[PDB]
């Protein structure tokens, strides 16, 4: 299965998330990618949690990239979660305009999938 | 008869997207804070 | 043909509709009893 953080992480899941990052092991598991290759960081903005991802971001997590190249901006926009967007944006205003291993930026992969809500958003 | 029926069936299926928009949130809201202790991993 | 298959979608989407009725008031009593410990503010 899947490891206990990135299992609290995509299902909100709040006060498991902040006891996983106050042991001893709580430093080197807040990075880990998985066979996708997606963080604790990647998970919890895809899936829409913003108040989950927000505690991820004031304990210091990388900004790393997934095996398809998408940093958590483009996985919010895939999905239409305006909310944890303009989280995103307000504290890395630097991840709006980047791209892919495809070249898609944010507003490519917005209307690849018919998010209308997230396009008034990202203009 | 054919543009008052399929104007019909258009407030029929927005109904139906606003019923499943308002269970989703609250199916979501269970797995964020349902106790789970024997089938934990 | 097409009067009578606009027909019968309408009576197919009443019972999408009636299916998701009766499903919205169980997940809303969830809701009322579920037991929150953990993840309790």
């Amino acid at each position: 299965n899947e490891s206990p953080l990135h299992f609290a992480a995509r299902y909100g899941r709040y006060n498991t998330v902040r006891q996983l990052l106050d042991s001893e092991k709580g430093s080197f598991i807040i990075n880990e990618s998985d066979g996708a290759g997606m963080t604790p960081l990647h998970i919890s903005s895809q899936q829409g949690h913003t108040r989950v991802v927000q505690l991820l971001l004031n304990r210091g997590a990388l900004l790393h990239r997934d095996h398809t190249g998408r940093n958590p901006l483009q996985l919010a926009a895939m999905s239409g979660y305006t909310e944890t967007i303009e989280l995103l944006h307000s504290v890395h205003s630097h991840l709006l305009d980047q791209v892919d291993k495809d070249g898609n930026t944010a507003l490519h992969l917005a209307t690849m999938e018919n998010k209308p809500h997230a396009i008034s958003v990202l203009m | 008869y054919i543009n008052a029926e399929l104007e019909r069936q258009r407030r029929k299926l927005r109904d139906i997207s606003r019923m499943l928009e308002q269970q989703h949130h609250l199916v979501r809201l269970i797995v964020q804070k349902m106790e789970i202790k024997t089938e934990a991993d």
